[PDB]
């Protein structure tokens, strides 16, 4: 009847409205790796690069510094979707189970 | 009742840094003595403002003493505040309650 | 249809004072990094040693020392995430100017993501709510 | 009465949980101490490598921090058999109550 | 439950009050109910007791060194060979866990005129040096310990007396009134 | 019976994380205290002379060159600074850890028991 | 979605934005001023006077401290007005929105 | 200085203006004492802080921080007693602070003692 018609009408809009779930939460993520490339990638690298320990402030040259913020950037980006699509479709589950309780 | 929470805010307001005083009170103890143990051997230095403020021990000792004292001065403030508000709440708590009672 | 208008009327104005708090977290990383511009352009000196001036070394939280600080004319900026190069007094100043506009456009960027998501909530919605 | 021995074995729980999280980086923060030295140990030699304990980087010869830093590294080296041995016997302590819940209750 | 007839005395005391439920096994014949008073309490140094825990290794030293007084506390309960160890206040859950090591129950918390009627229900006497123990001193005789449900509640029977027997009256009515107008009449004849 | 104990259960839940939130952020403020003893052990390891790397601003930071080890600071008093000795400076560096690890220790086991009287209005509550 | 909201929102939202860089600006040259108290509180002008920018502490007298505190002042107040006829205008549109709102 | 909840005046709300209205009271308590060395006083009479509206300690810490002994907490019948006896001529004021007003004392000496 009319408790199956409001559970897609909830799990799209779950989906519709976790659109904006995902938008805000994956957001700042991206937003830290791009400005650490975005600052070091733009400026000189060509002298001698730090590797930036808290404890140890390392001497090392660009080879080494320049590739480390490419390749887990890119590995990280790929993790983040699970989790939000995770709490998505458990914001689809969870739900899903809350419009059904009180008809 | 919003009437049982209003002034609770307000009393917690004064009562807030007031809290962070008596750590400082208790650091103005320390501050004395740390005024009395330092004859010189390392810079005294009231930080008052953004600038620092070269000080002495002579500047900072009744400083500090005077600091101890008015880091005590914000409590009475709060006592003033603290009465003030627990108790006029004390009264409101009864007044909507049953009117939404009613 | 009834459905239309209110679920576009809701959400398109309940955005609307979305599309200003991510505009005004557009500006959440303007002055952060704004004020590293003074401390640097102040403390940016030639002909002498930039920053020649007196300190107290800040070591940790309780702990500084007094001293003659003057370094050369160098800049060792944290760009974030584990990396950190050594600029003079200039690729300080210009990579200083650049954690402004890259961090003001960090959540300036979910702005127009909930500009769109402003609009394509109601529609989903409304088709939906036929669906309903 | 059961009291107690419900109270021993809330409060040994949250005292062991402390040994598991720490220990790994504490294998870390060595292996790290290690690297951060094997990461200087990159660069042949250089006067612009610092090793330091605050926000200050006190500029230090490397060869010393490579002392220093596999010190660093001996430091969170040694830290993870204190919490084994912390994780070695608060594991047991909080059913020490808890054997004795069931026993009177079994018996 | 029960009725007067078959209301009959059991040897030393039979352990009524605290028992709602077995906190002793549930039928013991030789192993001894034993009564271990106070001064079950750790020991963090020889005789002595040092700073306790705080952080994390005295977590693991301190409660060790609290558990190796009463484990040595223990074993002279586990010695004389208990099951069921009524202990009376002054317990550690040091004190239960190696009994419970060697699987023999210790009984915690319970009342002393409760722990003097069981120095009566096997006539064992009350621990006075709980450091250095005896089958003498707890758990006497052979002994018996019987936890029996009859009616509503499990009846704690620590019997088989030594000491000059001992033997309590066994009240069983159907109601407790019927128990209780007997019990009034029998406490003339009980100070008779 | 119930639903008192569904009111009532609302304020100890806080009375629990009013004690869990306080006791875990001292251990932040602690960790300056060993850092500066630190920071001005490394300090008076090496030598007064040495490169000294110091926050200038964020994204960024300044070198320096240090002619004092033996001058350290200490943060008592209210808004105060006191330049102090090496090991008067450790002192406190170590001592204010000591006060500090006090009222923030004591904390926990009261984190307990007003979960041990949450948890005993939860079962009351539930029963 | 009804237009004037629309930017009735549009504009009650830009009302406070603009106000935002507007008061947080008072209280630092009001602290200015109090740096120019706290220095004159103790050490007026009785020693050397530091002023602290990032980690080092610039050696000099006392007036330029407070004239450096002095300076901000200003320039920090003129970037409270700069948003203060920015509030003017905002808001006049928004009763506007008010009015056309209710007018339409 | 002027009173709200302390010596120290306290306008209650957030905690800055109380921190800077000392500017206000820590000055003056010490500009008031600095007064009170100026002419100059090797002993200070001083009756009773209740006998007084009140006493700043943050004046009177750096009022004998100046290096001036001071009886406080003395019956101003005493000070009369004393402003005769030894011709201590009442000081309400530090106009009032005069060698004059200020008596002349041969020694002046504490003893905790016989």
């Amino acid at each position: 009847s009319a408790e199956q018609v409001i559970a897609g009408f909830n799990r799209l809009r779950q989906e519709q409205r976790g659109l904006a779930s995902k938008a805000a939460e994956l957001e700042m993520e991206l937003n830290e790796h791009s400005l650490v490339i975005d600052t070091l990638k733009e400026v000189d690298e060509t002298r001698k690069c730090y590797r930036m320990v808290g404890g140890v402030l390392v001497e090392r040259t660009v080879k080494e510094v320049l590739p480390a913020l490419e390749n887990n950037k890119e590995q990280i980006q790929k993790i983040i979707e699970t989790l939000t699509q995770q709490l998505q479709a458990k914001g689809k589950e969870l739900n899903e189970f809350r419009e059904k309780h009180n008809i | 009742v919003e009437k049982y929470q209003q002034l609770q805010k307000d009393l917690s307001k004064s009562m807030s840094g007031r809290q962070k005083l008596e750590a400082q009170l208790t650091e103005n103890n320390i501050v004395k003595e740390e005024l009395a143990l330092l004859d010189g051997s390392n810079v005294v230095f009231k930080l008052l403002g953004p600038v620092l403020v070269k000080q002495e021990l002579g500047e900072a000792r009744a400083t500090v003493g005077k600091r101890l004292d008015y880091i005590t001065a914000e409590i009475k403030r709060y006592e003033s505040q603290l009465r003030d508000l627990e108790r006029q709440s004390e009264q409101q708590r009864e007044t909507l309650a049953q009117l939404q009672q009613e | 249809v009834l459905k239309k208008l209110d679920e576009q009327y809701q959400k398109y104005k309940f955005m609307e004072l979305n599309l200003a708090q991510k505009k005004r977290r557009l500006k959440g990383q303007i002055p952060e990094i704004k004020q590293t511009l003074e401390i640097l352009k102040y403390m940016q000196k030639k002909k002498e040693s930039t920053n020649s001036m007196e300190t107290r070394f800040l070591l940790a939280d309780n702990l500084y020392c007094k001293a003659s600080v003057p370094p050369t004319d160098k800049m060792c900026l944290w760009l974030g995430a584990n990396v950190m190069l050594e600029y003079d007094i200039d690729e300080a100043q210009a990579l200083l100017e650049k954690n402004l506009s890259t961090a003001t456009k960090n959540l300036d960027s979910l702005e127009e993501d909930l500009d769109f998501l402003r609009d394509q909530f109601t529609t989903t919605e409304v088709n939906m709510a036929r669906v309903y | 009465a059961f009291t107690e021995l419900q109270a021993k074995v809330i409060d040994t729980q949250q005292k062991v949980k402390l040994a598991d999280i720490q220990i790994e980086q504490l294998n870390r923060t060595k292996k790290h101490a290690h690297l951060t030295d094997t990461e200087i140990m990159t660069l042949v030699d250089e006067t612009n490598m610092y090793e330091g304990v605050g926000r200050m980087f006190i500029l230090q010869s490397k060869e010393a921090i490579h002392s220093q830093l596999l010190e660093k590294q001996k430091i969170a080296e040694e830290k993870i058999k204190e919490l084994e041995q912390k994780k070695s016997y608060l594991e047991r302590s909080v059913k020490e109550a808890e054997d004795n819940i069931r026993e009177m209750l079994m018996a | 439950g029960g009725i007067i007839e078959d209301s009959c005395v059991l040897r030393g005391v039979m352990i009524n009050k605290d028992v709602t439920h077995p906190r002793m096994r549930r039928y013991i014949k030789n192993p001894r109910i034993v009564l271990l008073d106070s001064s079950l309490e750790y020991k963090k140094g020889e005789s002595q007791t040092d700073i306790e825990i705080t952080r994390e290794e005295d977590f693991t030293r301190i409660l060790q060194m609290e558990e190796e007084y009463i484990q040595q506390l223990c074993e002279d309960i586990i010695q004389l060979k208990p099951d069921v160890v009524i202990t009376e206040k002054g317990i550690s859950d040091l004190a239960q866990h190696y009994l419970m090591r060697a699987n023999i129950t210790a009984i915690r918390r319970v009342r002393k005129t409760d722990n003097n009627r069981i120095a009566r229900a096997c006539g064992a006497r009350i621990v006075s040096r709980p450091e250095e123990l005896r089958e003498d001193d707890v758990g006497t005789g052979a002994g018996l310990l019987e936890i029996k449900k009859i009616g509503d509640e499990y009846f704690t029977f620590i019997t088989d007396c030594k000491d000059p027997k001992a033997c309590t009256i066994l009240l069983r009515g159907a109601s407790k009134e019927i128990l209780s107008e007997v019990e009034r009449n029998l406490q003339d004849a009980m100070q008779v | 019976n119930l639903p008192q104990l569904e009111m009532l259960k609302n304020q100890l839940d806080q009375e629990v994380e009013f004690l869990s939130t306080s006791i875990a952020q001292l251990k932040v403020v602690q960790t300056k205290y060993v850092e500066a003893k630190d920071c001005l052990n490394v300090l008076n390891k090496s030598n007064e002379g040495k490169e000294l790397l110091v926050p200038l601003t964020s994204s960024m930071y300044v070198p320096g060159k240090l002619h004092d080890v033996e001058h350290v600071l200490i943060d008592v008093g209210t808004g105060y600074y006191v330049e102090k000795t090496a090991e008067d400076a450790k002192d406190f560096f170590k001592r204010k850890i000591d006060f500090l690890t006090k009222q923030m220790e004591k904390i926990q086991p009261a984190l307990q028991e007003k979960h041990a009287m949450k948890q005993a209005v939860m079962e009351m509550m539930s029963q | 979605d009804q237009q004037k909201i629309n930017k009735f929102a549009r504009n009650t939202s830009r009302i406070t934005e603009l106000k935002e860089e507007i008061e947080v600006k008072k209280k630092q040259l009001q602290n200015l001023e109090d740096a120019c108290d706290d220095i004159m509180l103790a050490d007026d002008d009785c020693l050397m006077i530091p002023y602290q920018i990032g980690d080092v502490f610039i050696s000099h007298s006392q007036e330029e401290t407070q004239e450096m505190l002095e300076e901000a002042k200003k320039n920090l107040q003129e970037e409270i007005d700069a948003l203060e006829s920015r509030v003017e205008s905002i808001q006049r549109v928004l009763a506007d929105l008010k009015v056309q709102l209710y007018a339409k | 200085a002027p009173k709200t909840d302390m010596d120290n005046q306290i306008v209650v709300s957030d905690y800055a203006q109380m921190d800077r209205v000392l500017r206000e009271e820590r000055a003056y308590i010490l500009n008031l004492v600095k007064q009170i060395k100026k002419t100059g006083c090797n002993v200070l009479l001083i009756q009773k802080s209740i006998l007084r509206d009140a006493l700043s300690d943050l004046a009177l810490h750096f009022l004998n921080k100046m290096k001036i002994m001071v009886i406080k907490d003395i019956e101003r019948e005493d000070i009369e007693f004393i402003c005769k006896t030894i011709g201590t001529k009442p000081v309400a004021h530090i106009d009032q602070f005069t060698a004059d007003m200020l008596g002349s004392a041969e020694l002046a000496e504490e003893v905790n003692l016989n």
